[PDB]
């Protein structure tokens, strides 16, 4: 237990979990909505993905 | 002038209306109907098998010119 010629620092990190609150003032975003698809391929000799 | 040596037209219309379409693939969805026949096109994996009576095998598509089973004559 006897010093060393020089001295030292150290650097840590840390992770905190937050629960959060989101404000948002009303009608800032204008959004597009376009028609849904839906698709078929690959079909599986017991199976068919969509 | 109206010699119509070939007899391309007004006859083959016919035989590219069974000739042309293409199986379906990327039919849309609309939340209010949800649920058609038209869905049901694209849903049915039309399957191939027997009822051993002749009617019923008119129907299901057995006696096919492909390979495999196709119904609807």
């Amino acid at each position: 237990k006897i010093h060393p010629g020089v001295a030292m620092t150290v650097v840590r990190t840390d992770e905190i979990l937050s629960e959060n609150i989101l404000f948002s003032s009303r009608a800032s975003t204008s959004m597009f909505i376009g028609t849904p698809n839906v698709s078929r391929r690959e079909a599986r000799v017991d199976a068919v993905t969509f | 002038m109206k010699v119509q040596g070939s007899v391309d037209r007004r006859r083959l219309q016919r035989r590219i209306a069974g000739l042309l379409p293409p199986p379906a693939r990327r039919l849309n969805i609309s939340r209010g109907s949800e649920f058609t026949r038209d869905v049901r096109g694209l849903v049915e994996e039309h399957a191939q098998a027997s009822s051993l009576s002749a009617a019923a095998v008119w129907r299901a598509g057995l006696l096919a010119p492909g390979e495999v089973a196709v119904a609807g004559g």
